[PDB]
């Protein structure tokens, strides 16, 4: 069947070079248009799409910034992004039929062009001297630059909120709406080394 | 009490649905599906490959179903066309309607078009065996076989520019892609091909009647007929014979491959010749100069003899067609090429129907028992072509998808393009190379055994 | 580049029908794909020509002529509130619009403020951190040190499996230093006809 085996996550630096690929298999990969897509947390751009024995052809906004390729002596459709900044987004590589102009099969490839790479700082964020029946507790995970895995341990009544930039790293909150309050602890799951799991005291 | 004048304009007149509803269908269902109709040229492929061979499968076995049809209080002929036209024109409506469905358009093509050919081999089969009943004398029965053809070669023209002149008059918006990429309506042309088609349906109806009112049938009673099932060992006695199988091969092939330039022809005008609002007036202008052109070459052949007559218009496109393939699409020089390719479309669906008497008296002298070498012939010719035109369309709509043409488009690749040409310059031209090549061995060798065989024929 | 514009990005939907609209700046001939993505994922095709389907279960239709396109969902199941896109193969610069689906819920938000705790004071910081766990629909929050204040970042999930409901976290960051205006208060304003005001001093 067709499908486009897209890379994985590119970390580049303000300012560097990004070469995404697709492996592009299950169909001749020189008889289609083979695009790209461009979506960060919003609806689906258009960068440019490229005939693997022909031309390319660039969106206007992406003339200078994007540069496709395609290797056919590996069914390889590529993606090379220059400056960046904002570029920090969900590429796809969805081809072409060759009479319609849709999409059929899509890929997806996470690039995010920041900087730094920090452990998570973990606040245990309390109740400030009330209570009324069930209370929620809260938990702040502050200063990391990657996925975490926030987990609490057997209570299954968690909200935890996606994370935001802070200047340069990220931040994330987790609620919990506990009604009995015997002991309670925040466990994070950032993968880096950084497994800090602290207790929620009172006050 | 002969054949009136009247009677066989009204049998002629009858004829001209057939002509018109082929022309229409094999000048402009590629167009319509492919662009109108919004379908994918694989499904494209398979309704033009399966409808043209579901004509020519239904030929055989009509053509047996009416040899068995008893005498009734109206004829043996005329309960078909008349219970047959209805749902015919109904099929042929259905044909140019695009519905609106979530998937299986081409479930319904298919099935419209396959039943349409089905209900037309119903009209035409009578219609072509009524010959034989409207008159015992085999003078009458010339006579109103060629009304009929003149009234057919009317009927090819008036089809070919009313659908032309309809469905071209209304344009849509094209579709731009990549390969673009540095108020008229897509209902308007849906509308458009329906009033055609209506305006089809109508003449359709109005023949029919004049069909059925203006020819009567005597009866007849098999006063002569025979049972005739020898149907395999008649095409086996063809096939042996020299001559005839070779006169079946050239003529087959050079209508193959013009069958060929007039399913891919509009796709050429169109993405090749830039003509995307003026290719119905080359359609017109092509068989206008056929018209013209049947004096021409029925000069051409008592003038100058059958055997280079034959030869020089089946190899008088082959300039042309190469030239519309190597000239950056010039406005004259494709209404030049027009007029040529008119001129050998007459020759090439012409002169063999004048080769065909001198095979048919040879026949006669080599075999003395013949019944229905003329009529085998046909019905051969007629499956083969009907058949391998379906497969050319279809191998040919099938390499467009391959090729990556764009539905609708207003320009296509580099590889459909080529395509195109090799389809209109390449293909015909090597088809008719060998149905050139098989008509050189051609041992009547034209007058100079033929009288020999009429005094033969003077003999027995 | 053709504007392709779905007006509604939200649209409320639980099981008995869904028409999302897609509207086209320019006359795109019929030429309207529809794709749905559901999160994590990347975008699948459902509609072509704006008519037909592919390979989908039957009770995502689409209709649309000229300039005014519409797919209808009329069983809408757990699988089918996911993203929706319209995008144009008229012209050569493809465009697309944007949409989603939701549930149905009642109304009702809760707040709950929470100060800095001892730890982050220590390493010289000071959040504030406001909790929104359950309402339905929009909300806005507000946060006054005795003065409205317009530093704070905040966050929304998405939708609840179970309670349907959204969520919702502020954050104040406010340095040691600048942490002596009086009392902290975080106001919500959901559809209750009343802010929800909870205060820290
Ligand atoms: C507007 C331009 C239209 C067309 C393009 C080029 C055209 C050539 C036009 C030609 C004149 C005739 C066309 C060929 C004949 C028509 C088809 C045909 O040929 O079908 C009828 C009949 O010719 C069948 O032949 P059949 O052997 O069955 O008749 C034997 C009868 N009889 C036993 C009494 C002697
Ligand atoms: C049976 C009677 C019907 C007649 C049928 C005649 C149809 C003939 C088909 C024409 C083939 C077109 O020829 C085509 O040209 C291009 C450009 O050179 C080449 O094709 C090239 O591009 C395609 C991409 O689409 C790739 O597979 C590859 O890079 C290469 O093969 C091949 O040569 C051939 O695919
Ligand atoms: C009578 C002749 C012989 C009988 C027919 C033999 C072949 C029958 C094919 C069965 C399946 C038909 O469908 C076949 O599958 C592929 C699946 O990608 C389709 O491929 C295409 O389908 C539609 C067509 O626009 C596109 O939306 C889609 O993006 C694309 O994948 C083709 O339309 C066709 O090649
Ligand atoms: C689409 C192409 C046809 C366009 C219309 C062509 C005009 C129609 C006339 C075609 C036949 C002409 O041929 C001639 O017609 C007339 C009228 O029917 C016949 O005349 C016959 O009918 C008329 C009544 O209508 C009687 O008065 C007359 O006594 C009788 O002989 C002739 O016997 C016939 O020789
Ligand atoms: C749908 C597309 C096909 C359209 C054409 C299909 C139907 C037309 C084929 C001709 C059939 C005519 O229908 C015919 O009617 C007469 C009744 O008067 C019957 O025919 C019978 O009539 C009498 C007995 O009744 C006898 O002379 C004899 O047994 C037979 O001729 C049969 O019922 C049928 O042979
Ligand atoms: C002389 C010739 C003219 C005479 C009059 C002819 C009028 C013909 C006009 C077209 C009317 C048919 O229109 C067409 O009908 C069928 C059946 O309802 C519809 O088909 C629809 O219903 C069927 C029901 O099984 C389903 O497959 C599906 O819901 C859909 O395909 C088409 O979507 C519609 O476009
Ligand atoms: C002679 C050789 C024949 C070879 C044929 C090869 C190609 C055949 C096309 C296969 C797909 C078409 O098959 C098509 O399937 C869909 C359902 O899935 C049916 O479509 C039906 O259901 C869908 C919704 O699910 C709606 O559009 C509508 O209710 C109805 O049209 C069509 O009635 C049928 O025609
Ligand atoms: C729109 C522009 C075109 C308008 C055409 C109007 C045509 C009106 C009727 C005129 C028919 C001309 O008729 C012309 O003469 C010869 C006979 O000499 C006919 O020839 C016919 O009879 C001879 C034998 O008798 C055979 O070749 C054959 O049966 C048949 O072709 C042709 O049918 C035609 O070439
Ligand atoms: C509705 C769709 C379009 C329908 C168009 C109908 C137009 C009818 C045109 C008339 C065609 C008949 O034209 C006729 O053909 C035959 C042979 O071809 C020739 O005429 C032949 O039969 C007549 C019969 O009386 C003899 O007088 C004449 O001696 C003989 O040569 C002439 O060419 C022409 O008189
Ligand atoms: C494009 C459609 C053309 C329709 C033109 C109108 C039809 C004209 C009829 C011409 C038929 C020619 O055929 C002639 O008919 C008359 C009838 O009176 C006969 O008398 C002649 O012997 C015959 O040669
Ligand atoms: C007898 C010869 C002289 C006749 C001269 C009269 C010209 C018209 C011939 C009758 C043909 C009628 O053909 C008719 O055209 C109209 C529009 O074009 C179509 O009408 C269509 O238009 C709308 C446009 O929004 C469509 O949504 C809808 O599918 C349908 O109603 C009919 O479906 C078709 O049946
Ligand atoms: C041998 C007999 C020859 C008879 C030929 C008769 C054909 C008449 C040619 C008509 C020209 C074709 O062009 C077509 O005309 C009709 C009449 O306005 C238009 O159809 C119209 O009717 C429909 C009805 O719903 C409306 O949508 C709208 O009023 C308009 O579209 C088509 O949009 C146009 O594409
Ligand atoms: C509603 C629109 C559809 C109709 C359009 C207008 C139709 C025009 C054609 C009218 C029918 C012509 O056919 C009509 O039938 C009778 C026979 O039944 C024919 O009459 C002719 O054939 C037979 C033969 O023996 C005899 O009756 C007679 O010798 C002869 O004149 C006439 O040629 C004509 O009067």
């Amino acid at each position: 069947a067709s499908k486009l085996e897209l890379s994985g996550p590119a970390e580049p630096r303000g300012s560097k070079s990004a070469q995404i690929t697709c492996k592009a298999k299950g169909f001749p990969e020189a008889r289609f248009w083979v695009f790209w897509l461009f979506q960060r947390a919003a609806a689906l751009d258009w960068p440019a799409a490229n005939f693997s024995g022909g031309p390319v052809q660039f969106e206007s906004r992406f003339q200078g910034n994007a540069s496709l390729k395609g290797s056919q002596a590996q069914a390889n459709a590529e993606l090379n992004i220059g400056a960046l900044g904002s570029s920090t987004a969900t590429y796809r590589c969805g081809w072409k039929l060759a009479n319609g102009g849709f999409f059929p099969s899509w890929g997806g490839a996470n690039v995010n062009g920041a900087a730094g790479a920090k452990a998570p700082a973990v606040y245990p964020v309390e109740i400030s001297g009330a209570g009324t029946g069930s209370v929620t507790l809260g938990c702040l995970v502050k200063g990391y630059n990657a996925k975490p895995n926030l987990t609490w341990p057997g209570a299954s009544g968690a909200l935890t909120f996606p994370s935001e930039l802070n200047g340069a790293l990220w931040n994330l909150a987790s609620a919990v709406t506990g009604s009995g309050f015997p002991s309670a602890t925040c466990a994070v799951g950032f993968g880096a080394a950084t497994d800090v799991d602290k207790k929620v005291a009172a006050a | 009490s002969r054949l009136s004048v009247c009677s066989k304009l009204c049998y002629a007149i009858g004829g001209a649905p057939y002509q018109i509803t082929g022309c229409a269908i094999g000048f402009f269902l590629q167009i319509y599906l492919l662009d109108v109709a919004l379908l994918d040229p694989f499904y494209a492929s398979i309704i033009l490959f399966v409808g043209r061979a579901w004509d020519a499968v239904t030929d055989p076995t009509v053509g047996f179903l009416v040899s068995r049809t008893p005498w009734t209080r109206f004829g043996r002929m005329m309960p078909w066309i008349v219970l047959s036209t209805p749902f015919a024109v109904l099929c042929y409506f259905l044909i140019w309607y695009v519905p609106s469905v979530d998937q299986g358009k081409v479930v319904w093509y298919l099935i419209f078009y396959c039943c349409f050919q089905t209900l037309q081999t119903c009209f035409h089969v009578p219609y072509s065996a009524l010959t034989m009943f409207i008159s015992t004398e085999q003078k009458e029965r010339d006579s109103a076989t060629a009304y009929r053809m003149t009234v057919e070669v009317l009927g090819t023209l008036i089809g070919t520019a009313i659908q032309g002149q309809i469905v071209g008059m209304a344009n849509a918006p094209c579709i731009s892609t990549e390969i673009d990429l540095q108020h008229v309506s897509l209902q308007d042309l849906r509308n458009a091909y329906m009033i055609a088609s209506g305006v089809i349906c109508a003449i359709y109806v109005v023949c029919a009647v004049v069909l059925f009112l203006g020819v009567k049938e005597q009866k007849d009673t098999c006063r002569v007929r025979t049972e005739p099932m020898s149907f395999f060992q008649g095409i086996c006695m063809v096939m042996g014979h020299g001559p005839y199988a070779k006169l079946v091969m050239g003529f087959l092939f050079t209508s193959l491959a013009f069958m060929l330039l007039e399913g891919n022809f509009a796709l050429f005008c169109i993405y090749n010749l830039g003509f995307r609002n003026d290719f119905q007036n080359v359609l017109l202008v092509i068989m206008l100069s056929a018209t013209l052109a049947i004096p021409f070459w029925q000069w051409f052949l008592t003038k100058f003899g059958k055997k280079t007559a034959v030869y020089i218009g089946t190899t008088s496109v082959v300039p042309f067609l190469i030239s519309v393939v190597l000239v950056p699409s010039s406005l004259a020089v494709t209404y030049i090429a027009s007029f040529a390719a008119g001129v050998s479309v007459a020759a090439a669906f012409l002169l063999p129907w004048s080769m065909l008497p001198d095979v048919v008296d040879d026949f006669k002298v080599q075999n003395p028992e013949s019944q229905g070498h003329e009529a085998i012939f046909y019905s051969f010719y007629v499956f083969f072509t009907k058949f391998a035109s379906g497969v050319s369309l279809g191998v040919s709509t099938l390499s467009l998808d391959f090729a990556g043409y764009v539905t609708r488009g207003c320009t296509q690749p580099g590889e459909v393009k080529l395509t195109l040409k090799i389809l209109v310059s390449a293909a015909p031209i090597v088809l008719i190379i060998i149905g050139l090549l098989i008509f050189i061995s051609y041992p009547i060798n034209e007058e100079k055994r033929q009288g020999n065989r009429k005094l033969l024929n003077e003999q027995r | 580049a053709l504007d392709i514009n779905s007006p509604e990005a939200e649209k409320n939907a639980k099981g008995a029908r869904a028409r999302i609209t897609c509207n086209a700046g320019n006359q795109v001939g019929s030429a309207v794909a529809w794709f749905n993505q559901r999160p994590g994922d990347p975008a699948s095709l459902l509609t072509y020509w704006a008519a037909t389907e592919k390979g989908v279960a039957g009770k995502q239709s689409a209709q649309g002529a000229s300039t005014k396109f519409s797919m209808s969902s009329a069983g809408p199941e757990a699988p089918s509130l996911s993203s929706y896109w319209c995008l144009l193969f008229e012209k050569g610069a493809f465009s697309f619009g944007g949409s989603k689906l939701n549930p149905r819920e009642g109304a009702g938000p809760q707040a709950s403020i929470l100060p800095p705790s001892a730890d982050l004071n220590t390493s010289g910081g000071a959040a504030v951190v406001c909790f929104l766990p359950n309402w339905y629909g929009n909300i806005t929050v507000q946060w006054k040190t005795e003065a409205p204040q317009s530093q704070a970042n905040m966050s929304w999930p998405g939708q609840a499996g179970a309670n349907a409901a959204y969520a919702m976290a502020a954050v104040l960051a406010i340095t040691k230093g600048d942490y002596g205006p009086g009392s902290f208060t975080c106001n919500a304003s959901n559809r209750g006809t009343g802010p929800f005001a909870m205060s820290l001093n």
